[PDB]
RNA sequence: GACGGAAGGGCACCACCAGGAGUGGAGCCUGCGGCUUAAUUUGACUCAACACGGGGAAACUCACCAGGUCCAGACACAAUAAGGAUUGACAGAUUGAGAGCUCUUUCUUGAUUUUGUGGGUGGUGGUGCAUGGCCGUUCUUAGUUGGUGGAGUGAUUUGUCUGCUUAAUUGCGAUAACGAACGAGACCUUAACCUACUAAAUAGUGGUGCUAGCAUUUGCUGGUUAUCCACUUCUUAGAGGGACUAUCGGUUUCAAGCCGAUGGAAGUUUGAGGCAAUAACAGGUCUGUGAUGCCCUUAGACGUUCUGGGCCGCACGCGCGCUACACUGACGGAGCCAGCGAGUCUAACCUUGGCCGAGAGGUCUUGGUAAUCUUGUGAAACUCCGUCGUGCUGGGGAUAGAGCAUUGUAAUUAUUGCUCUUCAACGAGGAAUUCCUAGUAAGCGCAAGUCAUCAGCUUGCGUUGAUUACGUCCCUGCCCUUUGUACACA
């Protein structure tokens, strides 16, 4: 939807700190906690990078696991522009 | 808050059947063979026993940082809790996912309904399977009836305590022509298992004594 | 204050009876090890959890009824408990989901 | 209506060989003595034959 | 093999013969038709569809009839936005929704892709004769089978049997068979016996700290939001015993039987439950799976918004039931019984009471996330004592009418109750036709399930409890031997 990013991009501020991307579902409720803008006009962008990869999928109890993969950098050099390996493929939590 | 003394065991499942479908279903390529609840106050014992348990580091922080927090984050358990930890699976006759998941990368090729099958079991076979039962349905073969019931085994059941001994599975693919549904029964064995009855009730021995005394003109001992 | 003995209501329960009252049984011989004045294991009624529905996904046949519980074993005991023996039980007396917490009186 | 059941039948016969010379007309020494030292897996399923033990050599003093 | 209006065997309260409850009579909920409405969405139509699909449906549901906005068009690959794409819009003309639905219309509006050939596949859309998984039925049943040997060129057969018993292919006994692996049986539960235990008020005890009083017939009714708490048997089970058709007479191929009698908590696989094998139904579920091949559609949607009829519309048909035809009954007083539970979490569920008003009920309070409080579920059905009489009635409450409350943003086509107006049918109910043999047939009533509210329903929980067959093939149903078969989607 025809949506400014600052709304999706407090929303990967919430990826890049701990590593989750996850919707709820309800509709006209938009009180996700920890991801709180709408429940679901963010899934219209969170598919728009799953046509060419770049994030993982499963339904199943409606729980939206969609969280990023492996080429989680070379996009978010230009929608994040951040310095990589700091939430990238190399994101250690201490050792485990 | 203030749980009740009937809000955690019947809502076992809330975390424990979570994760349960989570890695029957997210990457269960793994060979699923549960996880060792113990459940410590603010950790999380992720038990991961399974057949690829070198994932466990893996890149150290790839995947794993996103197992730390999803199945830890849906139903909203605050961070600061949760562990992750695994080690190797064993003795692949006794599981029903060890032949299961044998079988769920065969599914594309073109082997036969049958040679795989009878096969990989005779790891048990010969150390501990008694009564099988493998059926592998779909639709292999347009036609009015789709099934192949393959039988397989040296049968002993039932005597009602079942669970002592018995593997069940159900997996499903999504191929050219439909679902391919893969259920089969494993049956573990009580006397390789070493535990409690030795033997449903069938195994029974018995002992032979001394031969039986005669008249015996007896004696004179004092020690 | 540390170290008295003042009637307190330490309460157990778990699923089945085999670890429970294994739970119980070596926190009353470690009642023995400095002898807890006490009148003690209150063999306490154990539960019944039922459902009673229909199994069937469709509504055809000679229709089904079934069950399916959990089985809520519980052992209340009349303890009369120091503070050392609280400490170390979050990895004593092990089994798969041991949950003990308790209000220090009962009087 | 409740004649007896084939698998404790068979089973003396693997298990009196052994101890013939007892087992006597009142039936309840012979009854642990039947309980021995045997691999039971039940109660009753031993009572059972305890009592195939009773009924089937108190008829032998039949003839 | 399957059949037969062929014998023979057996066995069947999903058929009888005694029975004990009866049904379909009325009215009225509750389904399935049809009726047709513009709409009565949809599957299931043979015991084996039809108080089934959780289905006691206001919204939520909801797949039909009605309307109108989001596109909720990921995008493989690319025309049109930069002196402007997408369009919300005040006030108004429409318009349930200021639904800027639509316009009257110029404020907002920027790289956040409107989309552009084509593609996500949303679908409660067809497809269980595309399906898996699952669930029923064949069958409340004894039926399967290899290892070897025997007969037959071979399909196959024998073992699994003419007898007798059984709940039984269970056992005995006969024997080209022997020895077995199954299912069943066995196994296991439970309302249980255990004052013997590891063991006692979030739980139950003789006592009695403080001891009021009837009464002195000297210990009783007792209480004491704990006083020392007296104590484990009742409450509850950690493993175990105790019962294993247990014992003698009758009759028995002397077995396999099973009874007269009875120690006993237990003599009927204890009564009843529990998972129940080989082989398959074009059984059924694609209107529960975001698992679905294909096809209709892919935002002018069969997703998805938000209010109405609906599944709740009417000669009539068939399915499950509920109140009854009263006078071992009805009304009024006295006494008074269960177990099952499920109960509030950062919200408002169960709740004795206080006080109010006749109820419906309402405000502060009583305890409880739970052997704490509800609730001692004193309820009904029940026991005892006064009032009603041959009538459609002190049985009955269909039918419509008015008023007061409760729940819900929201009650009209009425959520339910309450108080009065309306006060009927119907009198034991046709060729049609079921269930069930001891705390069970029967009587009645409370939890839970859907539950804001809506039980005439369905599981259980219970409180009180007879019968007569004591079993069998004519009707109906099923397995086995023998024959016959021009049949094999039999």
């Amino acid at each position: 939807m025809l949506m400014p990013k600052e709304d999706r991009n407090k929303i990967h501020q919430y990826l890049f700190q701990e590593g989750v991307v996850v919707a709820k579902k309800d509709f006209n409720q938009a009180k996700h906690e920890e991801i709180d803008t709408k429940n679901l006009y963010v899934i219209k962008a969170l598919q728009s990078l799953t046509s060419k990869g770049y994030v993982k999928t499963q339904f199943s109890w409606q729980y939206y696991y969609y969280t990023l993969t492996e080429e989680g950098v070379e996009y978010l050099r230009e929608y994040l522009n951040l310095p990589e390996h700091i939430v990238p493929g190399t994101y250690i939590q201490e050792r485990n | 808050a203030l749980i009740s003394k009937k809000r955690k065991l019947v809502a076992d499942g809330v975390f424990y059947a979570e994760l349960n479908e989570f890695f029957t279903r997210e990457l269960a390529e793994e060979g699923y063979s549960g996880v060792e609840v113990r459940v410590t106050p603010t950790k999380t014992e992720v038990i991961i026993r399974a057949t690829r348990t070198q994932d466990v580091l893996g890149e150290n922080g790839r995947r794993i940082n996103e197992l730390t927090l999803l199945v830890q984050k849906r139903f909203k358990y605050a961070p600061g809790t949760i562990v992750l930890y695994a080690e190797r699976v064993q003795d692949r006759g006794l599981s029903a996912v060890a032949q299961a998941e044998s079988m769920k990368f065969k599914l594309l090729n073109g082997l036969a309904i049958r040679r795989a099958a009878y096969g990989v079991v005779r790891y048990v076979m010969e150390s501990g399977a008694k009564g099988c039962e493998v059926v592998v349905s779909g639709k292999l073969r347009a036609a009015r009836a789709k099934a192949m019931k393959f039988a397989d085994g040296f049968l002993i059941h039932s005597g009602q305590p079942v669970n002592d001994f018995i593997d069940t599975a159900t997996r499903h693919v999504l191929m050219r022509q439909g679902v391919l549904g893969i259920k089969v029964k494993i049956m573990r064995d009580p006397a390789k298992s070493r535990t409690g009855p030795k033997a449903l009730p069938d195994a029974v021995t018995i002992i032979e004594p001394k031969e039986e005394e005669p008249i015996l003109a007896p004696s004179v001992k004092d020690y | 204050q540390q170290q008295q003995i003042i009637k307190i209501r330490i309460t157990l329960t778990s699923t089945k009876v085999k670890q429970l009252e294994n739970v119980s049984s070596n926190i009353v011989k470690n009642a023995e090890q400095h002898n807890l004045v006490k009148k003690g294991p209150v063999r306490l009624p154990t539960k019944v959890l039922k459902i009673s529905t229909r199994k069937t996904p469709n509504g055809e046949g000679s229709k089904t009824w079934e069950t399916y519980e959990m089985r809520i074993h519980k052992r209340y005991i009349d303890l009369e408990a120091p503070v050392q023996i609280v400490k170390r039980i979050t990895q004593i007396t092990i089994e798969p989901g041991v949950d003990v917490e308790v209000v220090v009186a009962s009087n | 209506g409740r004649v007896r059941t084939k698998t404790v039948k068979r089973a003396s016969k693997a298990l009196i060989e052994r101890y013939y010379p007892k087992l006597t007309l009142d039936f309840q020494t012979n009854k642990r003595l039947c309980d021995e030292i045997a691999t039971i897996q039940s109660k009753r399923l031993r009572n059972k034959i305890a009592g195939y033990t009773t009924h089937l050599m108190k008829r032998i003093q039949k003839g």
